[PDB]
């Protein structure tokens, strides 16, 4: 089957670097033109770069051009996207795509990877703090406040899985610090309060930090 | 029966461009005082309260008459007396009348061609013509080959109100006798077999219109030829008296800037697949030997000096070129094509519009090629890369990394500077069998032949030269891929014998190359059937002899000298004879006891 | 940049039923060559685009015919006949005619369910948090339906603005409900001038609006 799978997204501050790679195989990649467009975080999809099967010529987004370099390595049949002088407005999730429909004749692209996200921010790697949301229907409600950590992602579970009927684990918001926050909710019997313990586990791998936390009544 | 003011008319069908003010100008213009048209005429979008009472002088149109999406309400070509229809609108139409009317159904009523007696060639058409009066009463089969009306009118029919638009008939009413047309229904009234359109008497002096052609007041089937068949020699004279044909006209001189066809007619420009030339002190059109000439700019020249490749956006402004200004570059991006673009991938298929091209000035630099096709077959009729390019690299042919087998350019005779480059092509024979250094016109000139397939791998799969090649080597293993033959040759194809003492058709041998005999030459058995070209060159002839000629028919009605035709007769052992001078339409044997 | 202009934004529809998409772009699609590259991509959740339709009306492969397309020059539109619970998702058009190619903004197709009224709560914040200087006091909208809430902070009295986040879950796949939390942060200096901490939720599913609330 036509596999292209990225990697080499990761976090880095402006005017930083990273290199996007796209790795085919299932077909004949120097027969294809091949495309990066990109997704930020409340955008719709952007095309950004494009290039020759045979790297004759290629083609840039022009708020992206002298800071993206689109390359292509023909004998490990993989894509490329060098990208320096990066600005806030970079990020993204990034794909590669394949413009299936040579020379462009019925459509665009066909085959598309699995995004690869680049993330750009002036902001430091840090473990989140983990505060309990305390209960008092009748169903009762708590959770634990994943604040301040950077960068995504958190997982969060409650009692070690055990409990996961009426979880609701929010999507990280970006606070104006520039490190994110969400929070992770369950309802709950009213009548359990009292008898039941509740505990949240919350992961970070990017900080190593992993934090069991009790939710008591107020 | 004289000369008359002649016009060009056109050729622009159903095309408008401007103002129907500025075309009603343009045909005022063209058609002022015009009798006789030579082209065809187009009376097309004329408007309501026009007056085009100037269209009363014409009296011939030589091509076709096209009426169509008018609106006027009359039409008054009431002196057109011939349409000669020499070219046809719509493949088959020398009159048609269409869509005359707007979306109020308004337009053409009155079309008064009372004087139009003779269509010569070509179909008639009237199509949604909803305000055309009368015209519907005509009997056309007077007229073409195979308010009410006054009842003057012969059987209802009329072109107009009057009297004077009743249809004169000069064919369907005349006597069994007749060959033609009339004055009236007796054998009496019967005209000249030369007239078209009807006569004022029975001569050809008489004729109202010539039929073939008007040599002065006389109407004739053919003008004054230019040359004469001489008896005394048997062969083809100048004729001192011959005349060249003018439209429907015999005339001494062409008029200036014109052309004289093969046919002897006065032409303003030679055709499509022809060329001019001047031999001897008159201007002639020439049939062209394969593709007429065309010259065109390369890739990397003029607008396709952005270009990287021949691709299927620029493949197309290659049809019919002979000669590349500048280079050929293929590359592999033309067969990908660009997304980005919208350029397509090419279609292999449109390569063979480069069969045409003979020359290339520049440089030939293929570096892909369909991996379906076994050679280069596209380019098997070049005959010379020049190489002048002079900021594009060393190298003036390149074949690299393509799939083919053989080279295929089969017609390629000089390479005259640059150096080749054939590499990377791991299924190529036949490369090194060529010498190339006798290609090359520039000191030094170089070759760079490497990482085909080996050349042992080639003997030992049987690719080598054809037994009929000379030592020169080949383009491939047929033996039309011959440099050169090893002795005979049948055009461009290297064969073991000519057919000299058998087979057909039967041929002599001209520098070694078999040449046929001419078809009135009868095949010999087992001996040779002629020594040299035409039908004087005949060991014997297949029907009749002419003096020293091979012929198919004894000459029969030819003019011959002193203003007289030639009529020859053949005896028992099919030999021509002249006709005794006195039987002038033929004759079956000497003297007059020949043309009883 | 060609704009494309998608409407609506957001199409909760009933499965077994028909579901259109309009996209209008600022500028007419006909290319010089003839053709009109407009076409339809569906994302749909945790996969990568993958195309619809070209050219205006062509079904790439693998696409039934309950999708179709129409439209012409600058107005076009995708069509579902019925649409089934495998098709939620965000369409975008995009025009591959004029330089630079670009999409519009993606129209979010989901699933369309009976109203639901919110569980409502309010959770002060932990002392172990106002121990760091900082207060959050989060609301939770639980379960509800449809997605469209008015969540207000009121303090003493007095309507909060620029001090709150909003974060919504995408759509239960089995009761078709959403979640809302919205974080009111306040310094901790802030925090210890009021008194009533107060919630206002105005939801299609609550006959008034409801206010959870607070006291320190
Ligand atoms: C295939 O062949 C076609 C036609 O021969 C090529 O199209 C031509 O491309 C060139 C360069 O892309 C165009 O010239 C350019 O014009 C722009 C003006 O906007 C200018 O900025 C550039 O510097 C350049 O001069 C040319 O107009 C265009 N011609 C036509 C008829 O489309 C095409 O590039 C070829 N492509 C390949 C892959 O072979
Ligand atoms: C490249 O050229 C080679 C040689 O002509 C092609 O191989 C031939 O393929 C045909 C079609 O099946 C066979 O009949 C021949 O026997 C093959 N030749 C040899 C010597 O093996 C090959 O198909 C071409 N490649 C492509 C992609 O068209
Ligand atoms: C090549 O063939 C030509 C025929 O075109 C030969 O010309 C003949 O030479 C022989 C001598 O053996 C003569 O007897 C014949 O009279 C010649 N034939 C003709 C048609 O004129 C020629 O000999 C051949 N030469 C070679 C080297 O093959
Ligand atoms: C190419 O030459 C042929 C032969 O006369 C002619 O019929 C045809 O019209 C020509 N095509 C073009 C594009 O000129």
């Amino acid at each position: 089957e036509v596999q292209l799978v990225e990697s080499g997204g990761g976090v880095v501050q402006p005017g930083g670097s990273l290199r996007l790679s796209c790795a085919a195989s299932g077909f004949t990649f120097s027969d294809y033109d091949m495309s990066w467009i990109r997704q930020a975080p409340g955008k719709g999809l952007e095309w950004v770069s494009g290039i020759l099967g045979g790297s004759e010529r290629s083609y840039y987004r022009d708020s992206v051009k002298g800071r993206f370099t689109i390359s292509r390595d023909n004998s490990r049949k993989t894509l490329y996207l060098q990208m320096n002088s990066l600005r806030a407005e970079d990020t993204a999730v990034y794909y590669c795509a394949r413009h299936g429909s040579p020379g462009y004749t019925l459509y665009a692209w066909d085959y598309w990877g699995q995004g690869t996200t680049v993330t750009v921010s002036s902001a430091s790697t840090k473990g989140p703090s983990v505060f309990p949301l305390a209960p008092s229907g009748g169903t009762a409600a708590l959770g634990c406040l994943v604040k301040d950590y950077f960068p995504e992602p958190v997982t969060v579970s409650w009692n070690s899985g055990a409990l996961t009927s009426g979880v609701h684990t929010f999507p990280a918001v970006l606070q104006s610090s520039g490190l994110y926050s969400l929070s992770s909710v369950v309802t709950v019997p009213s009548s359990s309060l009292g008898t039941q313990t509740y505990i949240c586990n919350v992961n970070h791998k990017p900080s190593n930090t992993k934090v069991d936390k009790k939710a008591e009544p107020k | 029966l004289e000369e008359k003011k002649v016009c060009q008319g056109t050729s622009n069908k159903l095309t408008q461009l401007g103002t129907f003010e500025d075309h009603f100008l343009s045909l005022q213009r063209m058609f002022n005082n015009c009798e006789v048209v030579l082209g065809n005429l187009e009376i097309t979008y004329v408007q309501r309260n026009y007056d085009l009472s100037f269209l009363k002088t014409i009296q011939e149109v030589a091509g076709y008459v096209l009426i169509a999406l008018n609106t006027v309400e009359r039409i008054p070509l009431e002196n057109l007396q011939i349409i000669r229809g020499n070219m046809y609108y719509e493949n088959s139409y020398a009159l048609a009348v269409l869509s005359n009317y707007d979306a109020n159904k308004t337009g053409l009523k009155e079309l008064p061609m009372r004087n139009l007696q003779e269509i010569l060639h070509g179909a008639v058409r009237f199509s949604n013509n909803p305000a055309l009066c009368n015209v519907e009463s005509i009997q056309w089969r007077d007229i073409v080959s195979s308010q009410k009306c006054d009842p003057s009118c012969p059987n209802g029919s009329c072109w107009g109100a009057g009297e004077e638009n009743c249809q004169k008939l000069t064919k369907i009413i005349c006597a069994q006798q007749c060959s033609g047309r009339c004055r009236g229904k007796s054998p009496s009234d019967c005209c000249h077999n030369q007239c078209a359109a009807g006569c004022t008497g029975p001569r050809e002096s008489d004729c109202l219109v010539c039929r073939k052609f008007r040599d002065e007041a006389t109407c004739k089937d053919t003008c004054p030829p230019l040359m004469l068949y001489n008896p005394t020699t048997y062969q083809m004279d100048v004729n001192p008296e011959g005349k060249y044909s003018f439209g429907a006209t015999c005339v001494k001189k062409c008029p200036r800037n014109y052309v004289v066809t093969d046919h002897g007619s006065c032409v303003r420009a030679c055709g499509a697949d022809s060329y001019e030339m001047e031999e001897d002190g008159v201007r002639k059109c020439k049939k062209c030997e394969g593709p007429c000439r065309k010259v065109c700019n390369g890739i990397g020249i003029g607008e396709f000096k952005d270009s990287l490749s021949i691709n299927a956006t620029n493949i197309k402004h290659f049809k019919n070129c002979t000669s590349i200004s500048g280079d050929l570059h293929i590359l592999p991006v033309a067969f990908r094509g660009d997304s980005f673009t919208h350029t397509p991938p090419l279609d292999p298929q449109e390569l063979d519009i480069l069969k045409t091209v003979k020359e290339i000035t520049g440089f030939l630099l293929i570096q892909a090629w369909p991996e379906n096709r076994t050679d280069l077959h596209a380019f098997e009729n070049l005959e010379i890369i020049r190489g002048r390019t002079k900021q594009h690299g060393q190298f003036s042919l390149a074949v690299v990394s393509l799939n083919i087998t053989s080279l295929g350019l089969r017609s390629l005779k000089e390479i005259s500077d640059g150096d080749v480059i054939i590499s990377g092509n791991k299924n190529l024979c036949y490369a090194n069998t060529i010498n190339w250094k006798k290609l090359f016109g520039t000191s030094g000139q170089k070759t760079k032949i490497i990482s085909n397939r080996g050349e042992n791998s080639c003997k030992a799969t049987g690719q080598v030269c054809h037994a009929l090649c000379s030592p020169e080597g080949c383009w491939g293993p047929e033996p039309r891929d011959c440099v050169s033959c090893r002795n005979v040759s049948r055009g461009r194809e290297c064969v073991d014998k000519c057919n000299l003492l058998e087979g057909e058709p039967r041929e002599f041998v001209e520098n070694s190359e078999c040449i046929q005999c001419h078809p009135e030459c009868l095949p010999q058995a087992m001996n040779i059937t002629c020594t040299g070209r035409g039908p004087d060159n005949c060991i014997q002839c297949a029907h009749y002899i002419d003096g020293p000629h091979c012929v198919k028919t004894c000459p029969a009605g030819v003019m011959g000298e002193n203003n007289t035709l030639v009529w020859k007769y053949a005896d028992a052992g099919h030999v021509c004879h002249l006709c005794h001078p006195n039987c002038t339409y033929g004759c079956t044997g000497p003297g007059l006891e020949g043309c009883p | 940049d060609i704009v494309m202009t998608q409407t609506p934004l957001s199409l909760p529809v009933t499965p077994g039923e028909p579901a259109s998409i309009s996209c209008r772009s600022n500028q007419d699609l006909t290319h010089s060559n003839g053709n009109t590259y407009l076409e339809w991509y569906l994302q749909k959740p945790g996969q990568s685009p993958r195309l619809l339709i070209y050219k205006v009306s062509n079904r790439f492969s693998g696409v039934p015919d309950r999708f179709s397309g129409s439209g012409a020059g600058t107005d076009f539109t995708l069509r579902i006949s019925r649409v089934e619970a495998e098709d939620v998702g965000v369409y975008y058009c995009m025009q591959g005619t004029h330089w630079p190619w670009t999409f519009g903004q993606g129209t979010k197709v989901d699933i369309k369910r009976t109203v639901a009224a919110p569980s409502v709560f309010i959770f002060p914040p932990s002392d172990e948090q106002l121990k760091s200087g900082t207060a959050s006091v989060v609301c939770l909208l639980n379960n509800f339906y449809p997605r469209e809430a008015k969540v207000q902070w009121k303090v003493d009295n007095a309507l909060n603005s620029g001090n709150s986040q909003e974060s919504v879950t995408e759509q239960d796949s089995k009761d078709s409900t959403y979640s809302l939390s919205s974080t009111l942060t306040l310094s901790k200096a802030d925090y210890e001038k009021h008194k009533v901490y107060a919630c206002e939720v105005t939801h299609q599913g609550l006959s008034s609006p409801v206010t959870k609330s607070f006291n320190r």
